Formats: structure tokens, C-alpha cells, sequence
């Protein structure tokens, strides 16, 4: 195809141009909804902590994708590993409710603790990077799922339910220095 | 009807002792144009046709058990052999006919079969080749064995010079005897040609 | 929707299972959609 | 991007594997899927790379002991040109109508 | 029944021709699917062991039926027992994704886990056997249901769903040295 | 199919529980019933 | 329309800068099944496809006469090649594109023609080659000619290693001409197809 590039109009080109023939495609996997619902470690805990997507990480397969859009609206649920009684605040509770049973507060049950959690934000979307400040770098504290205590969180897990994705953003492989192509252990039988 | 003439392209040829023709493991060929070649691949009839090679000499003294094998596609000095170093990937089956001519005073009996990827088999294993697409060759009754196979295999189109799908097998399975009126030994033959022939892949030039 | 295949509905009501939405558009499926594909000019094939 | 007054003749070709090294010429590429293309009015020119191979899906990744690459190259080549020494051709690329990925999973170092 | 031995038609004569009879016969328990569809051992294990059932017993019931075909095609089941968490991957990926929470991973829980896994090879069968070389004896490293990985594997074993077999090969009993049968303690009641 | 034999349905949908076929045939069964019976020639019974 | 894509197989050429397509002596070929190959002929598509030669470098010192010719068929290394060492007789015809890229502040014109049966001309007859099948490449209006012309010749078929019927000649009609924003020299180039490719009379493999 032959075409006006600085205009920037979208062309795709197909092999039919040479006599082949474009095949049958199943893009199932690369669906948003479906590839954002799956559970990924949070790792940087505390005994009381907020609920903070952006504490995923960054080249994980949901942190990364997450980062490749500006705004973004999901569901959670969340699976804690903790020792003592789990509390659980909306967005905007004050600190200190997180002592108090009347709040969600899920009694210990062995292995660990999962959970729905519906978005509870006072925004129509949050979004993943803000250009500016909130107060009268960071992303304004409105941007959180609520936050959790109990005396000790081992673990969590955070899995995005019906997300939605806006605005792609910059989405990187690893750097390559080879030359030619980044190469690695793909797994094969022993022996 | 034991006179069959087999055509493949120019090429024919023609027996008076056969006892038909064994088709392996199905009598058509898989779909040809899949996802893996993009509507790429074209046909080439010009490699339809029948090439030759020797197999090896049935002497008295080859006892029950002797195998000899030839690994498909073999060296090629035609055009066929011209497509296997044009293009990347290609996919054909085979249309086979092995002749052992000696005359109906020798007794004895080959097994003539074509193996899907071969391994050497054990000689416990020989018992059991006739599971695969095979016919037998024994001097009173015929001088031709003729095997029709398609193309088979993980993929769809393959590299032959990194993977041979099928192999012809030849395999002793009673010694051939002689009389004062037969044949002392008999040179076993094949003519061979490729059917269905496509290939996808053009390459560079060497120079 | 999503990564979901339980072939039975959910014991829990959905007004308790998810957050609803309120009303007061998939932008990238229209562009890719609305590509230029062929070639441009005239062909001799 | 070249001024009004440089213009150049280009050629691309898909090299599947098969052969050791990639040809170094256009007259030894040209046996291969190919096209050519020269500069105008229209800036760009968009060539589709097939998908060809034995198997119906490829790996994303590249093993440590794959040492030519599996799928083959794409080279570029300058027929020639005049007056276009400082001028410059951008290259960009994008998922085609038949592109498919999958079997998600989750690869890098955390 | 007489016939043509060297064209190699099958042939099947009958009690019928010297006056019997032909009876009914069942034969579900030769059906290949049904055959296939139980578990076997693996046997050979390591933390991180990639899927491959050629390393079912070659004389075990699953392991020789399997091998008495040239191409196969199957969806997978598996029952690992391990310490810490086990995640497995798909055909395909680089060995370093087992050590990540965004692949299927499946916390442990007593005694064992059992999966349903699907089939995910590039191929459309794969072959238990193969004439040549995959790189640019054994079997080229992309035929494998994935790979998995635990701190300790213990024990694992495979059940093939749906198996398909293709272009059957030799399968051979016990040789026997006795020149007439080969014996063995067959179960009987005590005393 | 196979060795399964619950009366009640899956709980998850197919497309979770196996693989799904995709589209672009039992040789050994048509070889197995084309077999020759009876005799070959003329019966004396 | 001045912008021009040339479809032969599996490979492609585009141009912005044409001044359309002619054809020579006729617009079809004559029939490729004739009495002389008994119904033996065959086409064969995958030699159907663009090859390339650069053909000389236009500089300001050549004058008006000089002429540079190319004898098809060429020495080919491809699938083309292939078939006039496999096959006794072929006939095709010829797809051409000439490209002669320098800039529009060039000045200059050079004659594009294809000639049947070439033989040296005399620089009188040099005048007169505007009588073959042609078109002109002039810096401010074109940087590609394109002739298309088909197989003809006293014989129905050809040995190509005997006789070559046609010939590309590019010859300077007025010279190149340069200025400060000029190039200084054009490289000219042959972008080249075989058309309706027919092979008869297999030949023996060489060993």
C-alpha cells in the first residue's frame, strides 16, 4: 500500500497485495477484561495498607499493562494472608476506622482470606499517571480501593475485575544489547 | 487383472505381475493450504514424476530380519531435488513401486513397507511391521510391490533437510531360495514419485 | 465476561457481587476498523 | 523524510530460513518475496511481513540455542538514489489484520 | 478363507465356515479414549520439570499404548504433590515465568493438586517419535504440555482427556524363554 | 467421552474445562470392516 | 494517474513517477500450444517474477548514440534459471521496468526500447529505433519506463542457450545535463519478469 504517512491515517496492508491470503484470527487473549483478571502480588506490605494498584509491579504482566493506559475503571477481589482479624475501609475512611468491627472485618479462617470488593473512588475513573497536585511524582490519595489492617499482612494479592482500559501509553520489552535478538531458556523437556 | 500401468506425469510404468495397490492410511491428502503458509504455497506438477534408485541385492545367505531402509526424500538431482534447495517449506506423499525380479523358481518372501518416521526397530520389533502401509513380494507370485502414501506429520509443510517423514523399508521375511532353474539373486529396485507437490518459501539465489 | 466459566449463575446477587454503574464507544476498534488496506494508484497484476 | 529534490528507489524482502546468511544484494534477494517501491508525492510505503513457517504458531521468545533465527529476516535495501546522502527512511511497524498472540504469561524479573 | 497373501487386504474368516457360530462382542474397554483416560506416574522429577509424557514408563499401560502410535493429540490432567506453591506455564514460555504469581499458580493445600490443563503445543498433533532435527535420538523441545515448578516436587502424575492416536507402531509383551508360556502367579484366594 | 461418568453436567463451561478444536476420518475402522470373509472358489457342503 | 503497481508472483513493483505501460507488437501472446511439442508443454508460474540487473551509469559525458543493450535472457541464478538448464525448449515473454533515478533538476533523455532479434546498428540507424516498441526517460517527467512485450521468433519454442529474441537497449537521446541541486550521475537499472512461462523436453539430470 502506498499512502500520505504524515497524515498518520491508520493502514494495514495485507499479504493479498502479493497474492497470499489473510488467515482466520481468535484475539480472545489480548481482550482487556480478560487479561486483567487474574490475582498479582502486591509484595510491599504493612500491617495497615492502603489498596493502591500502582503498587503492582511494573513489568508484571498485569502492573505492566496497567501502566500502558492513562485511566482505568475495575472491580477487585483480594486475597490476604494475615494473622488476627482483617478490616477493611472504603476510599476516604479515616485511618482510625480500621479498629473498628463494624467495618468489614473478616475473622481468620485458614490459609488466608478472599474477598469482592466493589471500586469505591469518588472519581468517574482513576487514572495511572496525574499531571499536577491534589493538595491546597505522587497521584493524589483519592486514588485508592480502600485500605486493610490486621496485625500482620503476609501477603496479598490484587485481581482486576471488569476492567476498562483508556488512553495506550508506552508498553516496553526488555533492552537489547545482542545485536540481533534477546534470547533466553525456553523451557524443554529433560534429557 | 494382474497388468497395471501407473502414470506420473511423462513417466509411466507398466507391470504384468502386481497384485494391486495398498493405500496407507488414507486415499486422499490433508488439507494443502492451511494458516501456516499465509496462501503462499503454489503447486509444482513438474516434480510429479517417477525417479529411480537401487535398494539393495536379495542373496540366499540374508536370513530372516534383514532390513534395508531408504529415508524419503532422498538426493534429488532433478527438478524435485531443484525445489528442496528454492524454497523453505514443502509437503508431498508418495506414489512407490519396489521391483525384485528374479524368476518363479525362486521361492522366498520380502516385506515391503513405508514407515512414517522412522527409529530403528529391535528385532522383536520386525514381528510386528506389517502394521504399518506394506505389501509382500514373493517370487511365485509377483515381481511388484505398490504403495500409495500421503504427506503426514506434526506440521503441515516441513523442511526436508532437517526432517524426513516417511522411509521405504524392505525387510527379509523369508530367505530367497535357488534351483538349478532360478535366479541366483535378485536386485531389488524402486520407482518412485512425489505427489502433490507444493512448496512455499522462496529462497535467495546462492550467487 | 472476563476470565470466568462457571456454567451456573452466582449464589449472590449482582447489586452485591459488583459495584453498578450509572448512565448520563470503543474508540480503538473504530480506528483499526477504519484502516486503509489495498494499494493506491493503478495496478498491472 | 528526504527534501523535494532527493529521491530514492528502495526494496524489502522477506528471507525465509534455509540459507546461512542473508543475501547482500537486491539481485540475490529478488528471488524472494519482495517488493519495490520509489519515492513521491506519497511518503510512505507499507509491506505486509507473511507468516510462514512449518508449524501453525511460533514462539515469541527466542531460545539461547536458536543461533540464526527461526522465522527468517527482512532485509532493506537502496537501489539507489539521487541526491538523497543525508536523507532519512523511518521505519515503523504494527499488528496486521490476521496478527493473533496467545497463551498469556508472565516472564519478567520481579 | 483362501486368498492372495502378497497384496496384504485384510482378511477375517469366521467359526462360520466349518459351522460355528460368531458371537456378539464388546469391545468399550479397547476404545482408545476410554483407554487413555486414567492416571499415570511420571516418575522422573525436579523442582521445575517440563511436561513431556514421554516420560510415562514405556511399559506401563498408558506409557507402551502411547508409544504404539505415531502422532498423538490430547488435553492434559495432573496431580502434583509439592511443597510450597506450584505454578506451571505454557508450551513456549521462558523457564524464568515458573518463578512468577501472574502464571497459573495454585497455592498448596493437602494432600495434592489436581489441574485440568489444556493442550498447547504449535503443532497440530504431536508424535512420539520423529525423523530428524528441530534445531538450526530425541524429540524436538517444543513437544510438551508446559512446565511446572514448586520448591519440592514429590510426586506427579498425567492423565491424558480426549486422546486421539495416530498411525499405530509395535508393542510388544514379555519375551518368553520357557518355549511355551509365559507363567505367573495369578491371584487366588488364601488357603 | 472417555472414562467419565457423572450424570450431572460440568460445573465450569467447555471452554474452560478443555481445549477448543478448530476446523480447516477412522482409517483403521474402515480397514478393520472391509477385511474379506466366507471362502474363495466353489463349496462342497 | 502517475502512481503505478506492477504485480508478476509473489513480488511487486510501485512507482510515482511513470508515464503508463506500453506494449510492443501486440497485446496477448500467440498460442503457446502448437504442433511442436505434441501437447508436451507446461507452464510453469513460479518463474514468473521480477529479477534485477543494473544496466549502466548515465553521467554528463556520454552523448547522444551511446547505447547499452541486454540480451534476454540473462544469466539467472533463480527459478527461471533453473528451467533453461532442466528443460529443452521454452518460449515467455517480458514484463520491463527501467528506472533511472537522479532528480528533476536534472536535464537529459534516454530512448528505452525493446528490439527482436538485436544485430549492431550503425549510427545512421540510430535515428530510426523509435520503430521498436519504447518509451523515453526524461529527469523532469519520469524516473521509470515500462514496456511489456511477448515471445515471438520464427520457431514456436526456443533453446535459449542458442538464439535470444529479445533485447533491452537504453541509448542516449540527449545527454545528461547537471547543476548545483542536480545529481551528478544516474545509475540505471532493470527490473525484470518472465511472462507465460512455458517449458517442453525434460532433460537428464547431469550426474
Amino acid at each position: 500500500t502506498t499512502t500520505t504517512g504524515e497524515s498518520a491515517d491508520p493502514v494495514t496492508t495485507t499479504v493479498e497485495n502479493y497474492g497470499g491470503e489473510t488467515q482466520v484470527q481468535r484475539r480472545q487473549h489480548t481482550d482487556v477484561t480478560f487479561i486483567m483478571d487474574r490475582f498479582v502480588k502486591i509484595q510491599n506490605l504493612n500491617p495497615t495498607h492502603v489498596i493502591d494498584l500502582m503498587q503492582t509491579h511494573q513489568h508484571g504482566l498485569v502492573g505492566a499493562l496497567l501502566r500502558a493506559a492513562t485511566y482505568y475503571f475495575s472491580d477487585l477481589e483480594i486475597v490476604v494472608r494475615h494473622d488476627g482479624n482483617l478490616t477493611w475501609v472504603p476510599n476516604g475512611a479515616p485511618e482510625a476506622a480500621l479498629s473498628n468491627t463494624g467495618n468489614p472485618t473478616a475473622y481468620l479462617k485458614a490459609p488466608f482470606t478472599r474477598l469482592a470488593l466493589p471500586y469505591t473512588a469518588p472519581h468517574r475513573v482513576l487514572a495511572t499517571v496525574y499531571n499536577g497536585t491534589s493538595k491546597y511524582a505522587q497521584l493524589p490519595a483519592s486514588f485508592n480501593f480502600g485500605a486493610i489492617q490486621a496485625t500482620t499482612i503476609h501477603e496479598l494479592l490484587v485481581r482486576m475485575k471488569r476492567a476498562e482500559l483508556y488512553c495506550p501509553r508506552p508498553l516496553l520489552a526488555v533492552e537489547v544489547s545482542s545485536q540481533d535478538r534477546h534470547k533466553q531458556k525456553i523451557i524443554a523437556p529433560a534429557k | 487383472d494382474r497388468i497395471l500401468t501407473t502414470r506420473n506425469g511423462h513417466t509411466t510404468s507398466t507391470t504384468q505381475s502386481s497384485v494391486g495397490v495398498t493405500y496407507g492410511y488414507s486415499t486422499q491428502e490433508d488439507h494443502v493450504s492451511g494458516p501456516n503458509t499465509s496462501g503462499l504455497e503454489t503447486r509444482v506438477v513438474q516434480a510429479e514424476r517417477f525417479f529411480k534408485k537401487h535398494l539393495f541385492d536379495w542373496t540366499p545367505d540374508k536370513a530372516f530380519g534383514h532390513l534395508e531402509k531408504l529415508e524419503l526424500p532422498t538426493d534429488h538431482k532433478g527438478v524435485y531435488g531443484h525445489l528442496v534447495d528454492s524454497f523453505a517449506y514443502m509437503r508431498n506423499g508418495w506414489d512407490v513401486e519396489v521391483s525384485a525380479v528374479g524368476n518363479q523358481f525362486n521361492g522366498g518372501c520380502l516385506l515391503v513397507a513405508m514407515v512414517p518416521e522412522w527409529k530403528e526397530f529391535t528385532p522383536r520389533e520386525k514381528y510386528q511391521l506389517t502394521l504399518f502401509p506394506h505389501q509382500f513380494i514373493s517370487p511365485r507370485t509377483n515381481m511388484t510391490a505398490h504403495i500409495v502414501v500421503p504427506y503426514l506429520g506434526v506440521n503441515r509443510y516441513d523442511q526436508y533437510k532437517k526432517h524426513k517423514p516417511w522411509t521405504l523399508v524392505v525387510m527379509v521375511v523369508s530367505p530367497l531360495t535357488t534351483n538349478t532353474v532360478s535366479a541366483g539373486q535378485i536386485k531389488v529396485y524402486a520407482n518412485i514419485a512425489p505427489t502433490h507437490v507444493h512448496v512455499a518459501g522462496e529462497l535467495p539465489s546462492k550467487e | 465476561s472476563g476470565n470466568t466459566g462457571s456454567i451456573i449463575n452466582n449464589y449472590y446477587m449482582q447489586q452485591y457481587q459488583n459495584s453498578m454503574d450509572t448512565q448520563l464507544n470503543d474508540w480503538f476498534s473504530k480506528l483499526a476498523s477504519s484502516a486503509f488496506s489495498g494499494l493506491f494508484g493503478a495496478l498491472l497484476a | 523524510t528526504g527534501s523535494t529534490d532527493s529521491k530514492a528507489r528502495y526494496m524489502v524482502a522477506y528471507v525465509p530460513p534455509g540459507v546461512e546468511t542473508p543475501p547482500d544484494t537486491p539481485e540475490k534477494a529478488a528471488h524472494c518475496i519482495h517488493a519495490e517501491w520509489d519515492t513521491g508525492l506519497n511518503s510512505k510505503f507499507t509491506f505486509s511481513i507473511p507468516y510462514v513457517s512449518a508449524a501453525d504458531y511460533a514462539y515469541t521468545a527466542s531460545d539461547v540455542a536458536e543461533t540464526t533465527n527461526v522465522q527468517g529476516w527482512v532485509c532493506i535495501y537502496q537501489i539507489t538514489h539521487g541526491k538523497a546522502e543525508q536523507d532519512t527512511l523511518v521505519v515503523s511497524v504494527s499488528a496486521g489484520k490476521d496478527f493473533e498472540l496467545r497463551l498469556p504469561i508472565d516472564p519478567r524479573s520481579q
